[PDB]
């Protein structure tokens, strides 16, 4: 159990991380499914004013 | 590969560098 | 420790491990280090000889792949009634980078870059249906990309004096011909380019936030060498660009949040997860809830 | 902190941040049958990482009127995992253990345990005549607790109890305590299902004490078996 | 990088980076669990191994997770984090997830 | 015995066998090996010094041919009152090569493979004759063929954000160019791709059978660049595929019965023979007739 | 007789007095995965003796409207002993197989019996554009028999099957059949519940007959698995 | 031939392999 004393919070946080070894790999590059466009970005047509 | 023009800055993508310093990232610690 | 790596590592055997004093599954995640621990020194592992090469992620092969840089559509035809807001004949555009999201995302991953450009131009033309006009047929079309650096006057007609080009780098190509192509070479007044720029561009308190004067390029205009005809066109010019000979120096965290502008990086989020301002990842249930349980 | 220690037995591991020693019982490792005190002339399977592992136990509530608990083995260990399964389908087993005691409290608590490993710990009943039956004797993963903890629960005394390969969890010292047992038998092998070689006694000597708010404090039990060995191979009998 | 794991609803930006643990009166308990996933929305899509391999198609390697305790020095507690290759249902127990 | 062969074997003069304790046309089809019998050994023969290559049944050359692996017809023109079922300047194809029977009948003969594939995309165009149209004259235009691996998404639209191909592999062609021509990889995640699969995709019990996951290629969008014109036109695009360092494992009975779909083994053969499921040899009147007989 | 050969393959053995020879598929033997084709990193369990030995599927009668029988490994050895029980406890196999096949009869009985080792033979349907289903493929132990020997239940021809590592059962020569398979397959390990790498089936060519008393006719299988590695462990999945 | 392409998957055919073993699937016995 998460054991603690009266005068410490009775609710303690963890948090988490992530990585690769050495042993890691990637191939096979794509378009990351990350990033959009619907539209001109802002001040993106001044651009040829 | 071909390259006859006078400018170096005008070849072909160099894909050769395959040295690399992770723990400059990894542990920049002492 | 810098060193050649052309193939991922190999996996070492291990045994039973039950020694005082060392504990390499502990780590401290406050000095800033990440952890050190081997899949050899957690689990009792095999001798693995791996042979995964390591050159796909390469700098170079990551960001050397041509992408939209512009994409501009004009009117070739006769401008004399036009008003003075359409492109007659011709455009300008102020290069940038940021523009299309998917380079601008993948360039952004680093605080420097230093690169050559390699521009390539494709052009296709349509006929214009206004009105009750025919297909007719495409014309092959002569154009000429003028590089116009800081300075140095652009063109205001498709006809103007500044076409001549004395000195300016120029480019003609027919539409028939297989795209244009040129490189630039590594422009900036500085050793790198700057991504992103945490200044002002002039000495007073007005001038533009992150946007670095030294990576200033200039101006692109492309015109129509050919004059108008009794028929209408629409002429629509993609500009792609291609990094090669690249060095990338501090990389940063990818942007998750929408783009908004061109001209900073002004945040909004979508308006529910994912990539929401409040909830960048989508929900689940609880802590305790995976979506996708394989149940049998 | 006083010591610090990493067990890593396979495809699991564990870490102490605040523990005394490891106790290696008699000051011996556990090893593989050797041809020279061979007995059943069949290949022995030698299952290793799969067998070879730490098993955690159900958690046993440390409590103020608690007089301790006890696990068997291989008993408590027969059905879980693919040592349960080689046990079912083999007739002969051999193993060492490498035992696990994790208890943590605050520094505002006291506490003692006596974590022993008895050889051979034959029960014995109180106040009658007859002997312990098989379920007072066969209790699985779940163990059981001590009738008496002060004579063993076998007449003996549990003053006496530290001649056995033992450790202590003083709570203002250490929460861990580690055991190395090797094989402990006067056969090289046995059928893993009508004896237990060892038996895992934790025993509330000085009693939990605190005058901070109070929380459930549980003791863990996890055992490793090592160096298995499986002979007679037939039909699963569980 | 961190873990996204509270990406659940009544948890507001930094609140979805830290999984927050109390004490509980009953033995053997499921504090969380990681799908790990990273080619689809989860805890492991916005970091720098998630966000730099969602530009490839395939991969391969051995991955490390890292998990620290912030509460007071004078906390104390012991947990059991668990890895369980494909095939089946997520483990509920930890008598099931310890294998 | 592993040799090098180059020419068909030479024969070798016999003569008169008369020996006890030798049969050698005497074979023992259980053991499950072919005859070794010699026609020195069946009948008295000569020298004969052979001096055929065998080069033309070199697995490479027998596989390394392009053939077709897709087809997809489509109209360029207005698509605003079109339904949400056409192909509105553009089109998505799931790459597979079972689809047209020769090739897939040829890559069948093997239980793996292992080959780097060549693509060769040829497109023509025809006037639409729909209404009153006349032949007008067949424009020049400009397509993107994008290669969208599994996990990217694919557009939606002819002028989606997608076709800007940031990291997607993209090749931009005209009609009036040669037909293009790219090489991929061997992609497969294992050392070699599985013809056949007798298993199932995923790890519940609704997954695929047959299709083997680690051979999944992706998708390939292809898209007219131009924007459509006051007629509308029919596109067709042809897709080739010619392996070639090829590597082939467990040779197969072929096929005899004809194939129903794509996603299966699935056979029913024809109502009469031959091919049938019954009667795949046609038949003849008895085991004592033959068809053509030289009858003089 | 024509033939004598003695299997042992563990705490097991067969015997046939009447045989041919034995295949090895693709004249190739089973070997444990070397480092260099490796790709799990886990250190691997190798049970050996408890894994590698004949498993006897139940018996067929054969009949004269008899159309053929196929099992597909590892799904019919799966949920039978040891093998059985690493298969559920871990993510990943590899393994061989010596397959036995066993029929007798009289001097008075005819019959051939094609015994052929199909690499992925992947079924297909007959009259549907459906796929086969999960239960039309995975029968566990008591396999399947052939709707359409003729085609192989697959389009392709039966004629041609003498491609694939295959013996014959000819009641005239011999009463059993050997074959000996490596490991096959484009990974160096996979998922024991999802793919299977080998189908060994057996067709009646040539239809069983005589004139004397008749008697039941069976066939059996005995499949020893060989140099079975597994890694992934975790809990019991089936 | 000629194959001025930096990858080596790039190339042409390589229609040079003369060996076989036809005795894998002719006499896959002892
Ligand atoms: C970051 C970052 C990246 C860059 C480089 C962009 C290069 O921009 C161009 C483009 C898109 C086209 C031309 C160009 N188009 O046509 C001609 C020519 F024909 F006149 F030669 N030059 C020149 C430059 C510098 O700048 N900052
Ligand atoms: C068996 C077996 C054989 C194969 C290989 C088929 C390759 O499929 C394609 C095709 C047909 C076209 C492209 C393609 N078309 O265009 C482009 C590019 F222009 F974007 F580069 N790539 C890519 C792949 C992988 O996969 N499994």
């Amino acid at each position: 159990n998460l054991i603690v004393p009266s005068e410490s919070s009775d609710t303690c946080s963890l948090i988490g991380f992530i990585a690769a070894k050495d042993d890691f790999s990637l191939r096979l590059m794509r378009d990351s499914p990350d990033i959009g466009q619907l539209d001109h970005l802002h001040a993106a047509e001044a651009a040829y004013q | 590969q071909i390259n006859f023009y006078k400018d170096s800055y005008a070849a072909s993508a160099s894909k050769q560098d395959f040295s690399q310093d992770p723990s400059k990232f990894t542990e920049p610690v002492v | 420790i810098e060193s050649i790596i052309k193939t991922a590592t190999d996996t070492v055997k291990s045994e039973i491990n039950a020694e005082l004093g060392v504990v390499p599954s502990l780590n401290a995640v406050e000095t800033g280090a990440t952890s050190n621990t081997e899949p050899e020194e957690a689990i009792q592992t095999r001798t693995v000889i791996n042979q995964h090469g390591v050159s796909e992620t390469l700098v170079e092969n990551f960001l050397s792949r041509a992408a939209l840089v512009s994409k501009r559509s004009f009117e070739y035809k006769d401008h004399t009634s036009s008003t003075a807001r359409a492109d007659k004949n011709f455009f300008k555009w102020t290069i940038n980078t940021r523009s299309f999201v998917q380079l601008r995302r993948k360039l952004e991953l680093f605080t420097y870059l230093r690169f050559d450009a390699e521009i390539t131009i494709l052009t296709t033309v349509a006929v214009n249906g206004s009105g009750n006009n025919t297909y007719v047929g495409l014309p092959d079309l002569t154009l000429q990309a003028m590089f116009v650096p800081t300075g140095a006057l652009t063109p205001e007609k498709q006809d103007s004096f500044h076409w001549q080009s004395g000195s300016n780098a120029s480019v003609f190509f027919k539409i028939s011909d297989p795209p244009a192509r040129i490189t630039i070479p590594f422009m900036c007044i500085n050793s790198a380019y700057s991504v992103f720029y945490d200044g002002f561009a002039g000495f007073e308190k007005n001038g533009l936030y992150g946007i670095n004067p030294a990576d200033t390029i200039g101006n692109l205009c492309v015109r129509i060498v050919n004059e108008h005809q009794p028929v209408g066109f629409t002429v629509t010019v993609r500009v792609y660009m291609k990094p090669k000979h690249i060095k990338a120096w501090a990389p940063r965290p990818p942007r998750t949040l929408p783009y908004m502008s061109i001209a900073n990086a002004n945040y909004k989020g979508k308006e529910r997860a994912p990539n929401a301002l409040s909830a960048i990842i989508g929900n689940r249930d609880s802590v305790k809830t995976m979506p996708h349980n394989i149940v049998n | 902190s006083d010591r610090v220690l990493q067990l890593k037995l396979g495809n699991s591991a564990i870490v102490t941040q605040e523990a005394a020693n490891y106790c290696c019982a008699y000051g011996e490792w556990p090893n593989y049958l050797p041809d020279h005190e061979a007995v059943a002339i069949d290949k022995p399977t030698q299952p290793e990482t799969a067998t070879d592992r730490f098993y955690t136990l159900k958690s046993v509530k440390w409590e103020t009127g608690s007089t301790g608990w006890w696990w068997k083995l291989p008993d408590a260990l027969n059905n879980i995992g693919m040592f349960g399964q080689n046990v079912q389908h083999h007739y002969l087993y051999r193993s060492g253990f490498l035992i696990h005691v994790q208890c943590n409290a605050t520094k505002f608590h006291q506490g003692a345990l006596l974590v022993v490993a008895i050889p051979e710990h034959q029960r014995g009943a109180h106040n009658t005549n007859t002997s312990p039956g098989f379920d007072d004797i066969m209790k699985g993963e779940e163990g059981g607790t001590f009738n008496h903890p002060y004579v063993l629960d076998d007449g003996t005394s549990l003053a006496c109890a530290t001649i056995f390969p033992h450790q202590w969890i003083n709570l203002r010292t250490n929460n861990s305590a580690t055991i190395v047992l090797p094989w402990m038998n006067a056969a090289p092998m046995d059928f893993p299902l009508r004896h237990n070689q060892w038996t895992l006694a934790i025993i509330p000597v000085v009693p939990l004490g605190t005058r901070t708010t109070s929380s459930m404090v549980p003791i863990t039990v996890s055992i490793a078996p090592m160096c298995c060995e499986f002979n007679g191979l037939r039909h699963a009998i569980t | 990088s961190m873990m996204e794991i509270n990406n659940t609803e009544s948890a507001v930006g930094m609140e979805r980076l830290k999984v927050d643990i109390s004490a509980l009166t009953d033995v053997d308990q499921l504090l969380f669990n990681i799908p790990l996933d990273i080619q689809l929305d989860g805890p492991l899509r916005n970091t720098l191994v998630g966000n730099i391999s969602r530009y490839y198609t395939h991969w391969s390697g051995s991955l490390e997770m890292t998990f620290m305790f912030c509460g007071s020095f004078m906390a104390a507690g012991k947990l059991i984090l668990c890895y369980t290759p494909p095939g089946g249902s997520c483990p509920t127990t930890r008598e099931t997830a310890m294998l």
